[PDB]
């Protein structure tokens, strides 16, 4: 029932692979760029630091 | 690779030796900080976090307060990864 | 008497030391984002030293506004709100001395 | 607010651009940069009224 | 010098190659991809091949941009690595360009060099051939076969570009 | 004597630049209710001299987060490039004669793309990668679409060589033949020398300067002579593919003031469009190049296929 | 056979060396396959030119068209991996074993 | 070798005038002056992150289509055969595959972003 | 001397260049931009003297201030004013910017943009009239005719 037959001291640690799919390691992969879209922006109207 | 009980008793040693506050002179196992080594409150929480990042188990809260024993650090540091 | 966060002092001495933990773990990464020239070590010496100013404080209500405060300031540092100038303000490096003896307060000037 | 005296108490002035900013999250949602930069422009604020 | 324009073009574009395999950041093996397909458009076109070189100018240029694009997409980082930024990626790229040096020395110097094959170091106009092709440019008329000759080419080429964008819809649509 | 020759394409070419500069203020101001530049010179004339003095004695910073190697590179290639794509252009006759001009117009279009991403990469800028990645969207949006009409276009032509163009037009202008193709490359044009309303990559309102937000003084400079030089070398290039002009050989000024009114016509036009019209999204222009002008261009660049050998009029290969 | 043919077939082979020697990203790799499809492309056109083997001179063409559509097979997995898990390194195609 | 002159006549102008940008002006280049733009605040994260690509997926058709705007540029000279049946029934195969695909692309709303 | 005559006709070159092109950023914090706007409106058309509003600061030769500074937007602006290329100048437009004005004894107010960044001319008014800020521009460009860099270099 092992992932290997004969297994090593270092393989014996290792999991069976999973019988349908293996689990999501969503871990913050994607970190949103964030922007400073003011206060000098032309489009700010000068005064707004709008953190996007 | 077994976690010995003495070897995580040296890490804590070392991470308290490293803690300028606590002299090296008295430091010892059955030390309790606040009173043996003078050390206040937030000394005692900053000793905590060296040890929970020496060791990479997260020390909540509440158990940390029970804290101020180098030998409880020890203990607790066990029970958290099974040894004995 | 209505309590903010906490019925009791332990329990707002609780947040307050959660609190001091987050700054204490935020100073390295602090001086790394902010490119401040001062060491670890003393950003944590001021961490500290901002603790201690309040360390006075006996009412849970006033200790629980007081971590709030402390973690709408925390909050400011993490993200790039609080600008290097801020981050520097708690180091009063451009105000000079004042000299704290009555001798010296004599001669400087009027004030008590 | 007049407490009867030739200054007044207190005066809260309710700028409608607060408002509008403080919506200009939801109404964003789904768009795009300049579709931001388009309701910002929408909403018609001017800083001196939302800042006061 | 302008006897030899083949062969400085051919190191450069062997230089490119040694810039690109060294595997710094994509931006910059992009941008050695691009100086190798120049240069190897001029190679072409110094042996008579100028749409062929041309075709492979603009279809690389074309492919590098949305190479940059997925890199500053997928492979980014936060340092991202010059030719100088790792012992590695430099190691490599020394080792090319000596690898390099070495063999363009040893042929010019030496009459024949034979690495793996024989080769000559007579410059590249010896071998070129004396006839005309009169009014024609055999390259274009070779290239144009492929409607009147080659019609099972383009059914093949069709039917393979046709399913490589049905194969990139099914391959990235991650379920 | 050749040499000469360069210079003569050279120089003059970016004084043209530096006077469309001029050109462009004062037809927005008054096409605004405004008068161009005046003070400066009898009528505005002397501020293009002006600015680019100011610009070559500013301070040049090198940004601490950028990459020099490309940050420097980057605004060579794109005025390099520029330079030398009037090079193939026969003006009417061309400095150099290609048998593959326009595909060596094309391939060094492409080339220069790399300067606007290489500068907006290098300069390390939120910014800056924004208007990068903008630039790879737009040529994205419009390359195929260009190669698809220029190949259409060329069918009657007989060849990609760009002088035979004026033998092949010399009885009727090539608009009245393939005037929709015509418009959609005179759009695809704007796309490629970013210019309103596909000016995205600078995009000033939406990004504070797009891909040069980071670059001062000489290479800014550089990028904006690029620009200008760009879009009179893409008009210039629509004048002699549909706008054709008569050429006697004996006297080609006749054939060269011709060519350069019209060029000079449709940069005009590309003034008053930025004028006009306002600014598309990218999302917006690449939708419009590959689902609007994408199926039409493959009707039409069938239809040219097939109508010189439903009419028997093949161009002459030679 | 001139030097040339020698720079070509060193390109080819150091192309090959940087496929078969990964280092971190999948992008560089990719890079590296489409640059032995370049070294590949020079070197038919050159045969096919110097041997003026005229209906051979679209060979490169279509090995240029299935180099394309390798490469977008190439992008299109390396998306799928990033996204999966969030970086193109090939240190995380681990999962099958042996 | 007239295209090499002139290219390096060309790039040799450029360098100059850059050469000359960053000479001839005077300089006081000190650290804020050459820190990075963020609209007078200081950046929050870097500009070497990953930066998504909502349009992955015209970009690789792009690629793909590119290959069919090499094929078909012969076409010019494709014109001159004498077999003008298959080359026309073929080069209105290709054209009408590369509309098939442009259609499959877009009804699997591939054509869309994000 | 000759060297003296080169010197001052170079100088009096590069000034004319300066002064001639003077692009002001698009920096504008309060009503005092809307006088500006007007300025760049067709009755003023501040493009006829070549100042153009160029957005980059690093694009730009001049800031003005217009609009009052608060102790929020002062590091922005003194940030926006470092990352600007020399020469670069600063016009301070208005009593709010020129001293603190309507709001000088509040809080959150900085008592005048000279505190943050150097000042070159001051436009008194509130707001002052757009007649008043090309005064004031052209001003700037007489004290630019007025600057004598290279004669001082030649001299030193
Ligand atoms: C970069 C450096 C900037 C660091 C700035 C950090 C801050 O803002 S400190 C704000 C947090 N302030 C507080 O938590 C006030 C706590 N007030 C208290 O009364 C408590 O500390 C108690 C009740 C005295 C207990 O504290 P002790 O355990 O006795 O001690
Ligand atoms: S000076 Fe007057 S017009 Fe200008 S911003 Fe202040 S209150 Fe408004």
């Amino acid at each position: 029932g092992g992932a290997v037959m004969y297994p090593t001291k270092e393989t014996a640690h290792w999991k069976p692979p999973p019988w349908n799919d293996v689990d999501p390691p969503k871990d913050t992969l994607v970190s949103n760029l964030t922007l400073n879209f003011g206060p000098q922006h032309p489009a700010a109207h000068g005064v707004l630091r709008l953190v996007m | 690779p077994p976690l010995t009980l003495e070897a995580i008793k040296d890490r804590v040693l070392y991470v308290l030796k490293l803690y300028d506050k606590i002299d090296p002179e008295k430091l010892s196992v059955n030390s309790h900080f606040m009173k043996d080594l003078g050390l206040d409150s937030l000394d005692q929480v900053e000793i905590i976090m060296a040890m929970e990042d020496e060791f990479g188990f997260e020390i909540p809260d509440i158990d940390a307060e029970k804290l101020m024993c180098p030998q409880e650090i020890v203990d607790y540091i066990a029970d958290k990864k099974d040894v004995y | 008497v209505k309590p903010i966060f906490s019925r009791d002092m332990n329990e707002a001495k609780r947040r307050v030391r959660e609190l001091y933990r987050a700054w204490y773990r935020e100073v390295p990464n602090t001086v790394h984002l902010f490119q401040l020239d001062i060491s670890v070590k003393q950003g944590r010496d001021k961490v500290r030293e901002m603790f201690m100013k309040n360390a006075h404080v006996t009412d849970p209500r006033v200790v629980d506004l007081l971590v709030i405060k402390g973690k709408m300031e925390l909050e400011e540092t993490i993200n790039v709100w609080k600008q290097r100038t801020h981050i520097m303000r708690f180091f009063h490096e451009t105000e000079a001395p004042r000299p704290t003896d009555f001798l010296s307060k004599f001669y400087v000037g009027h004030d008590p | 607010v007049s407490d009867g005296s030739s200054r007044p108490y207190r005066c809260k002035i309710k700028a409608p651009g607060f408002a509008h900013l403080a919506g200009l999250d939801k109404m964003s949602k789904g768009h795009m940069l300049a579709d931001v930069v388009a309701i910002i422009g929408t909403q018609d604020i001017v800083f001196g009224e939302v800042d006061r | 010098m302008t006897m030899y324009i083949a062969f400085i073009l051919s190191t450069i574009f062997v230089i490119g190659f040694v810039g690109f395999s060294s595997k710094p950041s994509p931006i910059y093996g992009g941008l050695g991809l691009i100086v190798s397909g120049g240069v190897g458009c001029g190679i072409v076109l110094n042996f008579g091949g100028s749409f062929l070189g041309l075709m492979v100018f603009l279809i690389y240029l074309g492919g590098m941009l949305v190479v940059f694009g997925y890199t500053t997409a997928m492979a980014t980082e936060m340092y991202p690595e010059v030719w100088v930024s790792n012992k590695t990626v430099f190691g490599a790229f020394v080792s090319g360009l000596m690898m390099e040096f070495c063999m363009v020395y040893y042929a010019l110097k030496e009459e024949e060099v034979e690495i793996i094959f024989k080769f000559n170091g007579l410059g590249d106009w010896v071998i070129y051939d004396t006839g005309d092709s009169g009014f024609f440019s055999e390259e274009a008329m070779g290239i144009a076969a492929l409607y009147s000759y080659g019609t099972w080419l383009v059914i093949v080429t069709g039917w393979s570009l046709l399913i490589g964008v049905v194969v990139i819809m099914e391959i990235t649509r991650g379920n | 004597m050749f040499m000469i020759n360069i210079l003569s394409l050279i120089i003059p070419i970016l004084l043209a630049v530096a006077f469309l500069t001029l050109v462009e203020r004062k037809v927005l101001g008054y096409m605004q209710l405004r008068k161009g530049p005046n003070v400066v010179g009898p009528y505005g004339l002397l501020q293009p001299i002006a600015d680019a003095l100011k610009l070559f004695t500013k301070e040049p910073l090198r940004p601490a987060t950028s990459s020099i190697s490309m940050f420097i590179i980057a605004p060579i290639l794109a005025l390099s490039l520029a330079l030398t794509m009037w090079v193939p252009l026969p003006m009417p006759y061309p400095l150099i004669n290609m048998n593959l001009g326009v595909l060596f117009m094309l391939a060094m279009s492409s080339l220069a793309v790399y300067s606007i991403l290489w500068s907006g990469w290098a300069s390390n800028s939120k910014y800056a990668l924004i208007g990068a990645l903008r630039a790879v969207a737009q040529t994205i949006s419009y390359e195929v679409t260009l190669a698809i009409i220029l190949l259409s276009v060329l069918l009657m032509n007989g060849s990609y060589t760009l002088s035979t163009l004026i033998t092949t037009q010399e009885h009727i202008w090539m608009i009245f033949t393939s005037w929709p193709l015509a418009m959609m490359w005179f759009i695809s044009t704007l796309a490629e020398t970013n210019r309103a309303p596909f000016d995205l990559t600078e995009g000033e309102s939406e990004l504070v300067s797009g891909f040069n937000v980071e670059y001062a003084a000489g290479p800014f400079a550089m990028f904006f002579m690029a620009e200008y030089a760009n879009i009179i070398m893409m008009n210039a290039f629509t004048a002699i593919l549909f706008l054709g002009a008569s050429h006697d050989p004996h006297t080609p000024e006749l054939y060269t003031i011709n060519f350069v009114l019209k060029t000079l016509a449709l940069t005009i036009t590309f003034l008053w469009i930025r004028a006009s019209y306002p600014r598309f999204r990218y999302d917006q222009l690449m939708h419009l190049l590959w689902k609007s002008f994408l199926p039409l261009t493959l009707a039409l660049c069938m239809w040219h296929i097939s109508l010189p050998i439903m009419t028997a009029s093949i161009p002459p290969q030679s | 056979m001139p030097l040339v043919y020698m720079n070509i077939i060193m390109a080819f082979a150091i192309a090959l060396a940087g496929l078969l020697m990964y280092r971190s990203h999948l992008m560089s790799s990719l890079l590296c396959l489409e640059g032995m499809m370049l070294s590949l492309f020079i070197m038919s056109t050159l045969i096919i030119l110097n041997t003026h083997f005229t209906l051979a001179n679209m060979m490169p063409i279509i090995l240029l068209v299935f180099a394309a559509c390798e490469a977008a097979l190439g992008l299109s997995l390396l998306v799928m991996v990033s996204n999966t898990y969030g970086t193109d390194y090939v240190q995380n195609l681990n999962l099958l074993q042996c | 070798m007239n295209i090499m002159l002139t290219l390096l006549t060309n790039v040799t102008l450029a360098s100059l005038l850059v050469l000359i940008a960053f000479w001839l002006p005077q300089l006081n280049a000190y650290s804020e002056k050459t820190s990075p733009y963020e609209c007078g605040f200081d950046p929050m994260g870097s500009a070497r992150l990953p930066f998504s690509m909502k349009f992955f997926l015209v970009a690789i058709t792009f690629l793909l289509f590119d290959l069919e705007i090499a094929l078909l540029l012969p076409l010019p000279w494709a014109s001159q055969t004498n077999n003008l049946k298959t080359m026309l029934t073929m080069a209105l195969f290709l054209l009408i595959l590369l509309a098939a695909s442009l259609a499959y692309e877009w009804t699997q709303k591939g054509l869309e972003w994000a | 001397s000759r060297g003296e005559y080169v010197v001052a006709k170079l100088d009096d070159l590069v000034n004319w260049a300066r002064r001639s092109s003077l692009w002001p950023m698009t920096f504008g914090l309060a009503c005092c931009a809307v006088e500006m706007m007007h300025m760049a409106a067709p009755r003023y058309d501040m493009d006829r003297f070549g100042v153009v509003f160029r957005a980059s600061p690093r694009q730009s030769d001049v800031m003005i201030v217009a609009g009052t500074l608060t102790n929020k937007m002062a590091p922005a602006l003194r940030k926006v004013y470092d990352q600007m290329p020399e020469p670069r100048y600063v016009v301070s437009m208005g009593s709010c910017a020129n001293g603190g004005g309507y709001y000088h004894y509040s809080y959150s107010v900085v008592r005048g943009c000279d505190r943050i960044v150097p000042v070159d001319i001051y436009v008194p008014g509130c707001p002052p009239t757009a007649e008043a800020l090309l005064y004031g521009i052209l001003q700037l460009q007489r004290k630019i005719k007025r600057e004598k860099r290279l004669r001082i270099w030649y001299r030193r």
